Formats: C-alpha cells, sequence, structure tokens
C-alpha cells in the first residue's frame, strides 16, 4: 500500500515563509511537541492538502486564516501551501510513478489550487485518485481533535455505511442498476410487442406477423426471467459479502476492546440483522464492573476506548494506507495510553500510523519522533530516528 | 508534577554549558538506554525550546542533535 514520505509546509498557520519538511516513518511515527507548538497543525495540512472544505475542521475560522499571517521576524505569507508525498512503488495509485505528490494552495481571496505531480489538476481529480488509492480526505482513519465526539453522536445508519464501505458491495449495486437497466429494457419491449399482437388479433400476413410476435414475446420473457433471477442473486450475494465482513469486523471488536479495557466487553450490533441495509449499526460496551451502556452515553475514557477499537476492528480486516491520530489521549490515563499504544505499534506493521501526541508513553512505541517547537511565532521541526537513538546509546553503554 | 525534571534538566544543560561553552549533544544528555527515556529527554527539551529556554541545533534531518541554553 502507498504510505507517506513527508509533507512540505510554506505559508500554513504556525509554519512561516521558508519550507519545512516533515519526514515520517513507513511504520509508527509520533509528532511531539508542547501544546501551542504547531504539533497539531500538521494534522491540519494533511487534512488541508487532501481536500477538505471547512475551515472549522482545520481548526480555522476562514479558510483564508490558514495563511501564515507574519511573525516577529517575518511578513505574512501571499498563500497557504501544502504538498504531500506517497510513495507508490506498488502503484496503489493508478499513476506509473514511484511517487505521487499531490499540492494544494490557498490564497487571501479564499480561493485554492491544486497539482498532481506538476500538473495543475480540479479538486474533483485529486479526490478521484485518492479515492482509486483508497485513501480518505477525512475518512475513519482520521481522528483528529473532535472525531471521537462525532463518532460518538454518528447516526446507526452513518455507522454501517462504513461498514458498507470496507466490505466492497458497491460492485454489487452497481450490477444491480446495470441489470435493472436491462429488466427496464426488457419491459418496454414486452409492452410493444403486447401492443403490436393486440393491434394484429390477409390470412397468411396476420399470420405469420402474429407468429413472429409470439416468438419476440417468448424470447423477452424468458430474457426478463433470467434478469429477475439475476438480480435476487446479486441481492443475496451482497447481503453475504456484508454479513462476512461485518461478523469478521465484529469479532476484531469485541476483542480489541477486552484487550484495551482489561475486563470489559463490547458488541457491534445490526440494527436489522435480517436486512442489514434496511438499518444501521449500533455499539454497546461493558466496561469492568459497570453496567452495559450504549456508545452515545458514553463518556471520558470508554468513549475513547469505544472509539479506538472500532477504528482497530476495521484496520485489522482492511487496513488503509495511513492512520493520523491527534488528542486521543486527553481522558486517558497512562495505563490504558500505554495499551493503545501497544496496539498501534503492533498493527504498524501493515498501516502507516502518526500520532501527534506528548504522551511520553505513546511517544515510546514509535519508530521515529518528530519534535515541534514555536521559535518565534514559527514553528519548526527535529526529527529522530528510536532504532538509530537505541543503537547510538548502547554503544556510548560502553 | 513534570515541571520539576523539566527545570531540572534545564539547570544541567546550563551548569554543563557555564563549563564547556560549547552545544551539547542529545545522546550526551540522555539518562538511559530505554526508548521511554530517550523520548522523554528529547521531549522536555522541546518543552524548553518552546519556552525559549534553550535551542535545539540539527542540520540534516535525523542528524547529530545539539542542545544550547539561552
Amino acid at each position: 500500500m502507498p504510505y507517506i514520505e513527508k509533507l512540505e509546509l510554506k505559508g500554513f498557520k504556525s509554519y512561516g515563509n521558508k519550507k519545512v519538511v516533515i519526514p515520517f516513518s513507513k511504520g509508527f511515527t509520533a509528532i511531539v511537541g508542547a501544546n501551542g507548538s504547531g504539533k497539531s497543525n500538521i494534522g491540519d495540512a494533511i487534512l488541508f492538502v487532501l481536500g477538505g472544505l471547512s475551515a472549522k475542521a482545520m481548526r480555522a475560522s476562514r479558510i483564508s486564516d490558514l495563511i501564515f499571517a507574519g511573525s516577529k521576524n517575518e511578513p505574512p505569507a501571499k498563500y497557504a501551501e501544502v504538498a504531500i508525498y506517497f510513495n507508490n512503488e506498488d502503484r496503489g495509485f493508478p499513476i506509473d510513478e514511484d511517487e505521487v505528490v499531490i499540492r494544494r494552495r490557498v490564497y487571501p481571496d479564499g480561493r485554492s489550487s491544486y497539482w498532481l505531480n506538476g500538473r495543475r489538476a480540479t479538486r474533483s481529480e485529486i479526490l478521484d485518485i485518492l479515492t482509486a488509492a483508497m485513501i480518505s480526505p477525512d475518512g475513519y482513519n482520521i481522528v483528529l481533535q473532535g472525531d471521537i465526539t462525532k463518532f460518538i453522536k454518528m447516526s446507526p445508519l452513518e455507522r454501517r455505511l462504513l461498514i458498507d464501505d470496507i466490505s466492497g458491495i458497491a460492485e454489487y449495486d452497481s450490477k444491480k442498476e446495470k441489470a435493472l437497466e436491462e429488466l427496464k429494457q426488457a419491459e418496454e419491449n414486452l409492452a410493444r410487442v403486447d401492443l403490436l399482437i393486440k393491434e394484429v388479433k390477409d390470412f397468411e400476413i396476420v399470420e405469420r406477423r402474429y407468429l413472429e410476435l409470439k416468438s419476440k414475446r417468448e424470447k423477452l420473457e424468458a430474457e426478463k426471467e433470467s434478469i429477475i433471477e439475476f438480480i435476487n442473486e446479486i441481492e443475496k450475494e451482497k447481503k453475504n459479502v456484508f454479513m462476512r465482513t461485518f461478523e469478521a469486523i465484529s469479532r476484531n471488536f469485541s476483542e480489541i476492546f477486552a484487550k484495551l479495557s482489561p475486563g470489559g466487553s463490547a458488541r457491534l450490533i445490526l440494527e436489522n440483522p435480517e436486512d442489514p441495509f434496511s438499518g444501521g449499526l449500533e455499539i454497546e460496551a461493558k466496561p469492568a464492573g459497570k453496567d452495559v451502556k450504549r456508545i452515545e452515553a458514553m463518556s471520558g475514557g470508554e468513549k475513547a476506548l469505544t472509539a479506538l477499537a472500532f477504528v482497530f476492528a476495521i484496520q485489522k480486516f482492511k487496513p488503509a494506507p495511513f492512520y493520523l491520530f491527534d488528542e486521543i489521549d486527553a481522558h486517558l490515563d497512562d495505563a490504558n495510553v500505554k495499551r493503545v499504544a501497544d496496539l498501534i505499534k503492533e498493527s504498524s506493521k501493515e498501516s502507516q500510523f502518526i500520532v501527534i501526541t506528548l504522551r511520553d508513553v505513546m511517544m515510546a512505541n514509535a519508530d521515529k519522533i518528530i519534535g515541534v517547537s514555536m521559535r518565534d511565532g514559527v514553528s519548526k521541526v527535529v526529527s529522530l530516528s528510536l532504532e538509530k537513538a537505541m543503537k547510538i546509546l548502547e554503544e556510548i553503554r560502553k | 508534577d513534570i515541571e520539576k525534571y523539566v527545570e531540572e534538566l534545564y539547570k544541567v544543560v546550563k551548569k554543563i554549558y557555564e563549563k564547556t561553552g560549547t552545544p551539547i549533544k542529545f545522546w550526551d544528555l540522555v539518562p538511559d538506554v530505554e526508548p521511554k527515556i530517550i523520548a522523554r529527554t528529547f521531549l522536555y527539551l522541546l518543552f524548553l525550546e518552546n519556552m525559549g529556554r534553550v535551542e535545539i541545533i540539527q542540520e540534516e534531518p535525523f542528524g547529530e542533535i545539539l542542545v544550547v541554553p539561552m
């Protein structure tokens, strides 16, 4: 799967007029620093370059407030710019390049421009390429500030649509639409032949025409019947693929939640198991020694562990190219943060993980750590490899 | 809670700098060969740098890191 090699920021929020390059581990990167350092702006930068339209979602009041406003030693920027570099050696992107670069600029007048590997592109073209690579602009794998609350307040219908997507049943809806088109034409042709037969009811002429119409009708009726069977089959297969997906993720979710919350347990619930597509997807969890609660009623740490168990339940079934977390630890003590970080580190063999944090227990598990600090109203970064650090210090222990 | 450990590390940085006058290698500041302690030392320095009490110097990405008090 593709992964993020680096992110380049220029004139974006607290990042000044000199381009700042943020490199990433293929596995687990932690983005760390003081609150107020600009470390969280890196999350907003990724939402931005992947096409985010909502200033609030990028922690700004208007889109133009994403533009660096100047500092002690710097003038304001003419525009905000972010470029993201994906490794594409396995062609997760339908582009014949070992590297896919997406670049976005926004200007004080509020307009945005996009580039795909140096060539201009519309936002729609960018989203199409990200969809083809199964990279979401703001999907379930991106959990920034406020997104755990959003997942808690999410409707059961929206929650099921997430599983619909992961399961891949959209190909079945497509096949069904094409079969309904064929059925439509069959019915139109049947009604046409039926009108022509009614009118028909010189002997040789009328008998010839009646026999040819009766034969065309017989072919149309068989064609109609086989399309209806095909539609029935498609509907069964769609339900089957979805249920296989749901049951595996449901199992994952229960296991993971029991691991994050020792002595606890939880279940995914289909509001209509008989016809899943007529209802939502609900969540109930029972923390150790507490009553069964339903996810919308959950608070604090239980709420965050539940949302995280759901994310990892999906990533264990179908891993996304990357996951981007910020504020997921705000209501977790060190013991709980340890369990999440171990889960992240174990999953980071199959997906890229970027975690913005100042919790050292989360930090400890990372392959690389990007430290962010604000110098004179301008954010700057320092990069550290933990493997390299471990080796260098073990050798100094002599 | 943590403020005293960050301040302790600052005083260490300042005392060593008053004796050598030269930038201090990050590696020489890390008290244990354990990933959490490497991470915590790095973090405490980033806290100090965000407050303007030290400057962290790195020429190349993932290159040697040096510390100078301000």
